[PDB]
């Protein structure tokens, strides 16, 4: 049973400007098997209406998904993506950095 | 330039109760245009790009009919593979299938593909000649013999070289306003001080299509790969893609460094400086 | 458009 751990990137759809509407993305890729738990966080709390892409995969058979929701960045608020997968002993949290 | 149409199928068995979860997606180049999800209410092949909504009810009935047959084939396959590999009924397993065709700039057939994986590993794949098979292990070798006896390759060959290319040409026409348009990367550079003597230059490429792109750094006109970091190209979520590449430099020496951007939407490679 | 006929392995 091949088990590949997800790579994670968290980023905005458009250039980040405080006060302006935008989209927060969590891109998970390179994982196997396909069962995975992904949440977007605002100040440590799970954001409720998050959508995601249809499951697809790369040439090396590893899966990828895009999770996303509308958001408005501020200097106050802290956003993150939380990922769980069979390869992970506990959920991995990646913080949104508007610079990466 | 070149174009492709590809379909991706994933089936995952669910031990304990009922049929596998089945998900099918179709792409033209980097644009998803259809989906089927067994867990969704419609039980129809559904549109995922505006230009495929041009297709009428006979299209959707036919794609629905065919994709449900694909689902049932995978269901049987998961049972067969469980047998071949002497696995119990207690675990969840995965079959993946991908097939499709590439055309070059003349939109004539260039390459075809049809390959299968079980639990994330190569199982069986049609070879480039579309006439023979690559079986990864002895289980797959049994399938190869079966498919040779039933002349599967010859029938795949006809679709991949013919029907698949016709579909692609039709889609490229109906979706011309987006499918035949290239979106050149919007580029800029950022600068971050880590210490009084070390800085990071980050070269951004945003909003480009298709996803294929090259970002490279040079110092004093020579390629630099040391002390660089490059992220995997990622979807923006609006159909376009993003990528960046960064280099660590001595504070004060920023002007030595240039970022070079290659993309088919760019008539000539682009050079960025801080 | 997807394959008209499929084959079991």
């Amino acid at each position: 049973m091949i088990q590949r751990t997800p790579k994670i990137q968290v980023y905005s759809r458009h250039p980040a400007e405080n006060g302006k509407s935008n989209f927060l993305n969590c891109y998970v890729s390179g994982f196997h098997p396909s069962d995975i738990e992904v949440d977007l966080l605002k100040n440590g709390e799970r954001i409720e209406k998050v959508e995601h892409s249809d499951l697809s995969f790369s040439k090396d058979w590893s899966f990828y998904l895009l999770y996303y929701t509308e958001f408005t960045p501020t200097e106050k608020d802290e956003y993150a993506c939380r990922v769980n997968h069979v390869t992970l002993s506990q959920p991995k949290i990646v913080k949104w950095d508007r610079d990466m | 330039g070149s174009h492709s149409m590809r379909y991706f199928f994933t089936s995952v068995s669910r031990p304990g109760r009922g049929e596998p979860r089945f998900i099918a997606v179709g792409y033209v180049d980097d644009t998803q245009f259809v989906r089927f999800d067994s867990d969704a209410a419609s039980q129809r092949m559904e549109p995922r790009a505006p230009w495929i909504e041009q297709e009428g009810p006979e299209y959707w009935d036919g794609e629905t009919r065919k994709v449900k047959a694909h689902s049932q084939t995978h269901r049987v396959d998961l049972g067969t593979l469980r047998g071949y590999y002497n696995q119990s009924e207690a675990g969840s397993h995965t079959v993946q299938r991908m097939y499709g065709c590439d055309v070059g700039s003349d939109w004539r057939f260039l390459r075809g593909y049809h390959q299968y994986a079980y639990d994330g590993k190569d199982y069986i794949a049609l070879k480039e000649d579309l006439r023979s098979w690559t079986a990864a292990d002895m289980a797959a070798q049994t399938t190869k013999h079966k498919w040779e006896a039933a002349h599967v390759a010859e029938q795949l060959r006809a679709y991949l070289e013919g029907t698949c290319v016709e579909w692609l040409r039709r889609y490229l026409e109906n979706g011309k306003e987006t499918l035949q348009r290239t979106d050149a990367p919007k580029t800029h550079m950022t600068h971050h001080a880590v210490s009084d003597h070390e800085a990071t230059l980050r070269c951004w490429a945003l909003s480009f299509y298709p996803a294929e792109i090259t970002l490279t750094w040079q110092r004093d006109g020579e390629d630099q790969t040391q002390d660089t970091e490059l992220v995997e190209t990622r979807p923006a979520g609006d159909g376009t893609f993003q990528k960046w590449v960064a280099v660590v430099v001595p504070s004060g020496q920023e002007q030595r460094y240039t970022c070079h951007v290659q993309h088919e939407g760019l008539p000539k490679p682009l050079t960025l400086r801080w | 458009g997807i394959l008209e006929f499929v084959f079991t392995l």
